[PDB]
RNA sequence: UUUUUUUUUUUU
RNA sequence: UCCGCCGGCACCUUAUGAGAAAUCAAAGUUUUUGGGUUCCGGGGGGAGUAUGGUCGCAAGGCUGAAACUUAAAGGAAUUGAC
RNA sequence: CUGGUAAUUGGAAUGAGUACAAUCUAAAUCCCUUAACGAGGAUCCAUUGGAGGGCAAGUCUGGUGCCAGCAGCCGCGGUAAUUCCAGCUCCAAUAGCGUAAUUUAAGUUGUUGCAGUUAAAAAGCUCGUAGUUGGACUUUGGGAUGUCCCGUUACUUUGAAGAAAUUAGAGUGCUCAAAGCAAGCCUACGCUCUGUAUACAUUAGCAUGGGAUAACAUUAUAGGAU
């Protein structure tokens, strides 16, 4: 939300989660963020670089987290040379 | 479910109709039978003084509570009226001249007393209150 | 005088973490009322609200002991609800302004129609609900002032909300059920999707992560 | 028919609709004592005042920009926020009337504005002067403590020409005392 | 599986 | 015996749902309120009574008030006592 | 220096009243104006309701003792009554305030917008005419540039017309205000052509553009179109 001016107006920004696009709202302690790393020709770890995960409460609660993340991870690992 | 057919308008009108007879405060204000009640549709009514009453008051409490036998003026019918505040039934007598009104909660029994849907608010032409408060004198006939 | 017994009391303490915010983008609990106090604790402001005695049956007579509902807010967008019950008065008191303090949570504000200065009003129609208790808010133009009830608007006071339309139905007699269902609909305000956070989230290291190797010791 | 009964009234005020809420009376006896009113009667008065006043900027503030109506009432209701003194050249904006108080009424009050130029110690002082007749808005005395000074009558207010502070002719117990005094 | 009825009014 | 599809009587687990809860996979998709449609309730009594009509051999059925009276009656659940 | 109190002191101010006079008026009266009078306990003496909670205000003092009484509701009163009868003090409004059909609050009549398992509630079950409701499908696109190419209704847009008064609203110092429709410059033997705007208005009727969503009627025994 911006000012007629341009000026950021809200007090923060929330994250959103990476497979419902849900927004992750202060008091949801169910969800979680999870760092997927990176790995060079010689499979070994880069330090610093990563794929970053966010996951609501809502569709951990309902088991569905784990085959979404899978798939957000094989499509981005695709795009992203890591193999 | 509710009717929600466009066509289905006088349905809708009728249902209201018809159910606003099971609302008690909208049956008693067009059923025409505030005419028949003592009162006929008045704040206040004059009547004649028959007999000093004491009525016993309900539980938990324990007390005479002075009421005067009226009858109205107008129509001839007899109901029972409170007389408030300490030592003023004294300021009636039988065959006196009082004023009635309401007592308060629309044809219905107040606190205490059993039965009593009106009160004296004056005796003679003159106020209880200022009989009360010695402001005024009882006309001595 | 405070030892902190979490990661998040120790980064607060050690002015790692300066903002409220910082905590709230990651959505990690806050555990020590130490925090509040620290990071927005000049701001805040409490006021009891009630306190109602409850009563349990025993063998040997009523065992009384009371309720005390504590409301804290800074009028700029944070307030929060505190509940306690203890034998004595002052200590449930105490509780719940502990409580109140730890449950603070952001409130977004909005603007009805054009966007010019400050946010005056919640962003869009939202509703709370506890037990039979709803509490809904409707957008209201500048001007319009807060309309609700004394609880709701004293609530709402706290929250920074300059002006709100307002209904509620059931039970608002239950004040504690009626400040429940008022504080989640203010929560539910940073709930909502609209078009404006329809960008995609670029995260950032949580604080247990950005400040793992201080943590570490 | 009666040609009197068409002549039109309306009622000034409302009562407040919660009677005993503690803080309204205060902040109520406060504003009371601050501008030295006879009771909560005139504070209502001022408050029905800027609600209507108010409640007329925010409907025309829910009208298009470019609407003629709002263009013309807009207009209007600026330039009489402008000539009683409510609103500055630079408040220019619909907007900045519903940032409107009751104080900002109250200070436009005649008593208030003779209290504030020096003419009276009090506005007590100020109240009683008022009513005694012995201030004059332009060349028209006025005994009237709700009038509404204008700016262009602001700068005009001063002592009655007829009475002893702003003439001649003292009153009647400073006559009386001079005749008792000259035995 | 014998038999076992009752406890003035208000208030704590 | 095994794997499936349709239809049916049910059951178990679960909440991301609802609910005042008890509970409910329909009692969900409801203040973010609108798929179509029938019936039907409006504090507790008086009362399913009076009166009129209608059906019935009868018993009674259907339709169905008012005067008056009253601050609770009532639902779910908690602790205790029994 | 800054504030609050005092039937202590001190002089100032003034209208309620009173009254020459003028003014007003058909004539009077009132208002406005104004000679002479008119305030210290400024006796020129403010009242109506309340003080447990809702709901602002006393665990003050005396009396009564489930009596008398209060109390819209919850409740007070049984010999230590913040609740009755009184004194004091305090609170609300204030020249007003109390008491005895109708609106809101009432999403407790619910079209917007309520309910029907256990709170009041779905007919024992099925059929069924009125009523209400009713699946999909018929011309889209580009080129260009509002313009060119390949039966009856509902509904919506626009316009006319649609008494005033009342409502909203523009202007205007009746001393202010409720009002009213006035009025303003300058004292010119006058002027502002002075003003006395504007908006709103269910349904139904009249005229007009649109042809999405809908309703009624029709289709093939060709007795059809040309
Ligand atoms: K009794
Ligand atoms: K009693
Ligand atoms: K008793
Ligand atoms: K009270
Ligand atoms: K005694
Ligand atoms: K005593
Ligand atoms: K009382
Ligand atoms: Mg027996
Ligand atoms: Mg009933
Ligand atoms: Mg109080
Ligand atoms: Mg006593
Ligand atoms: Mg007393
Ligand atoms: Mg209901
Ligand atoms: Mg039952
Ligand atoms: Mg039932
Ligand atoms: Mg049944
Ligand atoms: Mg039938």
């Amino acid at each position: 939300m911006q000012n007629e001016e341009g000026q950021n107006v809200d007090l923060y920004i929330p994250r959103k989660c990476s497979a419902t696009n849900r927004v992750i709202t202060s008091k949801d302690h169910a969800s979680v963020q999870l760092n997927v790393g990176h790995l060079d020709d010689k499979g070994l770890y880069i330090p610093g670089s990563f794929t970053t995960f966010a996951l609501c409460g809502f569709i951990r609660a309902q088991g569905d987290a784990d085959s979404a993340l899978d798939r957000l991870w094989q499509k981005k690992k695709v795009e992203a040379r890591q193999q | 479910g509710k009717t929600r057919g466009m066509g289905a308008g006088r349905k809708l009108k009728s249902h209201r109709r018809r159910q606003r007879w099971a609302d008690k405060s909208y049956k008693k204000s067009h059923l025409g039978n505030e005419w028949k009640k003592p009162f006929a549709g008045s704040s206040h009514a004059k009547g004649i003084v028959l007999e000093k009453i004491g009525i016993e008051a309900k539980q938990p409490n324990s007390a005479i509570r002075k009421c005067a036998r009226v009858q109205l003026i107008k129509n001839g019918k007899k109901i029972a009226a409170f007389v408030p505040n300490d030592g003023c039934l004294n300021y009636i007598e039988e065959n006196d001249e009082v004023l009635i009104a309401g007592f308060g909660r629309k044809g219905h029994a107040v606190g205490d007393i059993p039965g009593v849907r009106f009160k004296v608010v004056k005796v003679s032409g003159v106020s209880l209150l200022a009989l009360f408060k010695e402001k005024k004198e009882k006309p001595r006939s | 005088k405070w030892v902190p017994v979490t990661k998040l009391g120790r980064l607060v303490k050690d002015n790692k973490i300066r903002s409220l915010e910082q905590i709230y983008l990651h959505s990690l609990p806050i555990k020590e009322f130490q925090i509040i106090d620290t990071l927005i604790g000049p701001s805040l402001k409490d006021e009891v609200m009630k306190i109602m005695p409850v009563q349990k049956q025993t063998r040997a007579g009523q065992r009384t002991r009371f309720k005390a509902f504590v409301v804290v807010g800074d009028g700029n967008g944070h307030v929060g609800l505190g509940v306690k019950c203890s034998k004595e008065v002052a200590t449930a008191i105490r509780g719940a302004i502990i409580l109140a303090k730890l449950s603070v949570i952001p409130v977004r504000r909005g603007y009805w129609g054009n966007k010019i200065g400050k946010p005056h009003t919640v962003p869009c129609k939202v509703t709370g609900k506890c037990g039979s208790v709803t509490v809904r808010m409707v957008p209201a133009p500048r001007g319009a002032g807060i309309v609700a009830a004394r609880v709701p608007k004293k609530v709402l006071q706290f929250a920074g909300i300059e002006d709100v339309f307002t209904s509620s139905r059931g039970s608002t007699k239950t004040l504690g059920n009626f400040v429940k269902a008022t504080f989640d609909c203010l929560m539910k305000t940073y709930g909502f999707l609209t078009p404006d956070f329809w960008k995609e989230t670029r995260f950032t290291k949580s604080p247990f992560q950005e400040y793992a190797d201080i943590l570490s010791k | 028919v009666h040609v009197a009964f068409y002549r039109n009234y309306g009622k000034t005020f409302k009562k407040p609709r919660r009677p005993y809420e503690k803080e309204r009376l205060d902040a109520e006896l406060k504003l009371v004592g601050e501008y030295g009113l006879r009771c909560k009667r005139e504070l209502w008065r001022v408050q029905y005042a800027l609600s209507r006043i108010r409640n007329a900027a925010r409907m025309l503030l829910t009208l298009d920009e470019k609407d003629p109506r709002r263009i013309f009432e807009g207009e209007a209701l600026l330039r009489r926020m402008n000539r009683y003194g409510l609103l500055d050249e630079s408040q220019n904006k619909l907007d900045y009337v519903l940032s409107l108080t009751v104080e900002n009424f109250l200070e436009r009050r005649l008593q208030t504005l003779v209290f504030k130029t020096g003419m009276a110690k009090s506005i007590h002082h100020a109240r009683v002067l008022i009513r005694q007749r012995h201030i004059r808005v332009g060349r028209q005395v006025v005994n009237v403590p709700s009038f509404m000074v204008r700016l262009d009558s602001q700068k005009h207010i001063d002592f009655s020409l007829i009475s002893p502070f702003g003439g001649g002719r003292p009153g009647r117990v400073k006559r009386k005392n001079q005749k008792a005094a000259a035995k």
